RNA sequence: GAAAUUGUUGAAAGGGAAGGGCAUUUGAUCAGACA
RNA sequence: GGAAUACUGCCAGCUGGGACUGAGGACUGCGACGUAAGUCAAGGAUGCUGGCAUAAUGGUUAUAUGCCGCCCGUCUUGAAA
RNA sequence: AGAACUGGCGAUGCGGGAUGAACCGAACGUAGAGUUAAGGUGCCGGAAUACACGCUCAUCAGACACCACAAAAGGUGUUAG
RNA sequence: GCCCUGAAAAUGGAUGGCGCUCAAGCGUGUUACCUAUACUCUACCGUCAGGGUUGAUAUGAUGCCCUGACGAGUAGGCAGGCGUGGAGGUCAGUGACGAAGCCUAGACCGUAAGGUCGGGUCGAACGGCCUCUAGUGCAGAUCUUGGUGGUAGUAGCAAAUA
RNA sequence: CGAAUUGCAAUGUCAUUUUGCGUGGGGAUAAAUCAUUUGUAUACGACUUAGA
């Protein structure tokens, strides 16, 4: 067998889709997952990253 | 006269096993007139043949044979093993199995 | 109905999975419930002892759901449940549902018969 | 190689042949041994009464029919030995031992019929010479056989009746080496004695 | 309604193989399959038989005739396999064979489906046998005979049948 | 009109327990036509 | 004084037999052989032949056999107890 | 009974130690081929009644650590020194 | 060094058993050989991670595809799911030409919970799907109620004069 | 003298006990148990005896 450094079968305990079910958020989705794909920049990522967040996370401006 | 065999005739002794377990996928046969491995690996590739009496008559006649190949060799002593299309019943632990030459290299 | 286009279908582990103590109580019944027991022999994984599910088990992606025939069974009820497997003919198979009537199951034969498509259950009241 | 085979016993060491019986029997082959009071066994005599001894002590208290039956004869000791080295309590076990077929001398049916020798039981091969060995038929009786001035009385009879037999065929075949050593200097065999017969 | 479709239903048109990379290439026989020794046969109607071995046909087999007139063969061909390559040889120079290839033996048997319920002797070309292969058999024997009547004890040889005895060991003795 | 439990019939096995797991023979049954 | 052989090691040296596997499924790539076309054992098996259309073969089920298999739930350091 | 460092049992099956909660090996998806561990190859028991130098013959021999026990003192029994 | 005396315990008994004596014992050495759920290679499942794809194909990117590693587990946590009684929508759903239920060492699917089919029985209502909601899933509790067994055609029906 | 065309391998059929059916050539013509009975016996069965 296989002595381990890592716990096995990890979750990367970040989110990569949003929790809500708003399908006007899935469009966004769609849409940023595209840029942040066939693009080299990373605001496309950020934006990505930041669309997934939780309404504390995402607070008001 | 008499003699009509083109075949070795051998004893089916055991299937494979440790001590207290075993696989019955694979059996240990015991060819006459084999002492050794070298010796015995004149016999690896060649057909066996386990015959026996049933009851009923099917496509013919009452007996039937199962079919295998000679795999390998078991240790120092002129023990092969052998595996079947259908692996043997183990009420023949003692059983004269009939090797053939049908694959040579002659 | 020709069906050729699938691949040696295997099956891992084709008996059936009775609950431990099935034989020997009645009222301990065959569907499977596992052993959560602590002086067990199930649970602890013995020899000789039956095996427990797992996931390794698991048929293959490509030769699962699929009959022997290799089509895979959609279960209906009249025609219009039919007339979904017009194309999909060499895929699927049909499967008439136990509650119809004997006036009905010849109906849907006849449209079968006419569409090429594959009844896995056609001597269901004959009569 | 043989269908049925019939083993002297005399001079042979007990589980020694016993673990080539017992596997030949495993594996199939019919085996009868005969002149089994004959037998030898390593150690002096006292020290194998004695193991002997130490054997009949272990009875069922409670009730001693239940328990281990002390046979005293040599072809049942021997067959003890076997048993033992032998998985009895299976249809396997059960099926060897129905294989086997052992006596004291040799009764008629296994006495017109050729007898061998297993070479690794040979006391003769295997002991070193300065070695005790006691015998299986002082053995028995001293624990409680009967039948042993009976053995000597019918194999003597045997003997007398097989010496006259080897004599007959001896003064038969004498001349059969005469009339075929006077037919070696033909063709027909300068022949062959190049071919290696 | 009895039960609810899959989302989309894929359709699974077959698609084709990918290019396979696997040829064939003539086979390469042992060392003793000389033309014109004898071999043993092993398998088959006529095993036990000895006969001579002629012509690597292009089938993956091996052509053989013992002599019809000693033996009890024909012309026929042999998996190279299920026989034994004996140490004698004969002279073969003497013969023809080139009209012989895998399709003067091949049959045409209109009985290529049916044999499942057509089986008491339909009478569709099953029986008969004709002078265009007595011809060759004869030619050819006719000089391999000759060969043969050179040595002694050789058509008495081939006129035998092969049987392993009690004592033979096969892993040991040469053939 | 379930089950425990029970009778009759039929099949089968059965040396101081029975039942189970792997593998196969034999028997019973099912399979599928690939017409 | 002149060799061999052994022992240890190396060969991108030749060669024979046997066993298990054949996953993938258009093309695209690295390479090799070839004047070129193209061919190849080079990003996972093709060909030829025969047998069967049902006791072929496979599943279930019963029994026989070889090996293994202590009665579950629980408290417990520890339960077949 | 009570502490220290580590490893384990607990919560853990598997091959071996006959059997054993802890020892040796080694940690488990379902399967096939190959090779090994610890332990073993007279038979039960799969595998050499193998090879080699010796010691021992016991009227309670002796034979897989943990482990299931054995001493002080003696013996011209024998072997070597 | 080996062996022996020293060495005595109570059901019959344990190098595991048989048995072994130039060993099948002891010490030591050398090769071969046996075999685990361990190691290597391949297939399959699942999980985790990293990638490619809105060219545009069934507008789906929830999926599809490529690559690599991994898999033990009580108490315990989380996830995805099977199932039951009733509710709102839907299949213009099944059904007296037989619903539901029940029996079925008869069949299929699923790792599995479980689902589906045929036969027999029977006689009036019942389901799939998206969702809502709970008095929602039992082998156990000296569990509750009801019912039935083995022991068992057994103990035993023998004071009171007949 | 025939032996091909089991078409390139598919045990390729013989082994030996047990049972029955009939065909035809013979051969021999009974005891035990229950019930009854005795008591050298006995919980019941059993044992021992007798009965044309």
């Amino acid at each position: 067998g296989i002595d381990h450094t890592s716990k096995q079968h990890k979750r990367s305990g970040h989110r990569t889709a949003p929790k809500s079910d708003n399908v006007y958020l899935k469009l966004l989705v769609k849409l940023y997952t595209f840029l942040a794909r066939r693009t080299d920049a990373p605001f496309n990522k950020v934006v990505l990253k930041a669309l997934f967040l939780s309404k504390i996370n995402r607070p008001p401006v | 006269a008499e003699s009509h065999r083109l075949y070795v005739k051998g004893k089916h002794l055991s299937y494979q096993r440790s001590k207290r377990v075993n696989n019955p996928n694979v059996s240990l046969i015991k060819i006459e007139g084999v002492a050794t491995p070298q010796d015995a690996q004149f016999y690896l590739g060649k057909r066996i043949a386990y015959v026996y009496r049933a009851s009923k008559e099917v496509r013919g006649s009452k007996i039937r044979v199962m079919w295998g190949k000679v795999t390998r060799t078991h240790g120092n002593s002129g023990v092969v093993r052998a595996t079947f299309r259908n692996n043997l019943p183990a009420k023949t632990f003692g059983a004269s199995v009939r090797i053939f030459l049908y694959p040579s290299n002659i | 109905m020709a069906s050729l286009p699938h691949p040696k279908i295997v099956k891992k582990h084709t008996k059936k999975f009775k609950r431990h103590h099935s034989d020997r109580y009645h009222r301990v019944a065959e569907n499977w419930r596992k052993q959560k027991g602590i002086d067990s022999v199930v649970r602890r994984r013995f020899r000789g002892n039956i095996s427990q599910p797992k996931i390794g088990y698991g048929s293959n992606k490509k030769t699962k759901f699929l009959s022997p025939s290799g089509h895979k069974t959609f279960l209906v009820a009249n025609v219009k449940d039919l007339e979904t497997l017009t194309m999909h003919t060499k895929t699927y198979a049909a499967e008439i549902a136990h509650n119809i009537s004997a006036k009905n199951r010849v109906v849907i034969l006849a449209r079968a018969k006419a569409l090429g498509i594959k009844v896995t259950n056609p001597k269901g009241r004959l009569a | 190689s043989q269908p049925v085979v019939v083993i002297d016993a005399k001079d042979h060491l007990l589980g020694r042949l016993a673990s080539t019986i017992a596997k030949q029997v495993l594996n199939g082959q019919k085996i009868v041994v005969v002149r089994a009071e004959a037998l030898n066994i390593s150690g002096e005599f006292f020290r194998n009464k004695l193991k002997y001894h130490d054997f009949l002590r272990k009875a069922t208290a409670f009730n001693k029919t239940r328990g281990p039956f002390h046979f005293r004869a040599p072809s049942r000791i021997l067959y003890k030995a076997i048993r033992g080295m032998v998985s009895h309590k299976t249809a396997r076990g059960k099926a060897a031992l129905e294989r086997l077929k052992i006596f004291e001398g040799i009764p008629p049916p296994y006495d017109k019929k050729k007898r061998v020798v297993v070479p690794q039981a040979l006391r003769v091969l295997r002991l070193k010479p300065g070695r005790k060995y006691t015998t299986l038929g002082k053995l028995s009786t001293s624990v409680g056989w009967k039948y042993e001035d009976v053995v000597a009385k019918l194999e003597d009879k045997r003997k007398v009746r097989s010496a006259e037999y080897y004599a007959k065929k001896r003064a038969f075949t004498k001349k059969v080496s005469s009339a075929s050593a006077a037919a070696s200097e033909s063709d027909v065999a300068k022949q062959l004695a190049s071919f290696g017969y | 309604s009895a039960q609810k479709a899959p989302k989309w239903y894929p359709s699974e048109d077959v698609a084709a193989l990918k290019k396979t990379r696997k040829a064939a290439r003539p086979q390469k026989l042992r060392a003793s399959l000389v033309p014109g020794t004898v071999l043993i046969l092993l398998a088959g109607r006529f095993r036990g038989k000895r006969v001579v071995y002629l012509k690597h046909l292009e089938d993956n087999t091996l052509l053989i005739s013992g002599p019809f007139k000693v033996n009890g063969v024909p012309l026929r061909r042999v998996n190279a396999r299920y026989v034994i390559a004996t140490s004698t040889k004969v002279s073969v120079e003497g013969v023809n064979v080139e009209k012989f290839n895998v399709e003067y033996f091949a049959k045409e048997k209109l009985t290529k489906k049916e044999k499942k319920e057509a089986n008491l002797f339909p009478e569709q070309q099953n029986k008969e046998i004709k002078a265009e292969r007595v011809e060759d058999q004869k030619v050819v024997d006719k000089a391999l005979i000759a060969e043969i009547k050179k040595t002694p004890l050789l058509k008495q040889y081939l006129s035998a049948s092969f049987s392993l005895k009690n004592g033979d060991k096969p892993h040991m003795l040469k053939f």
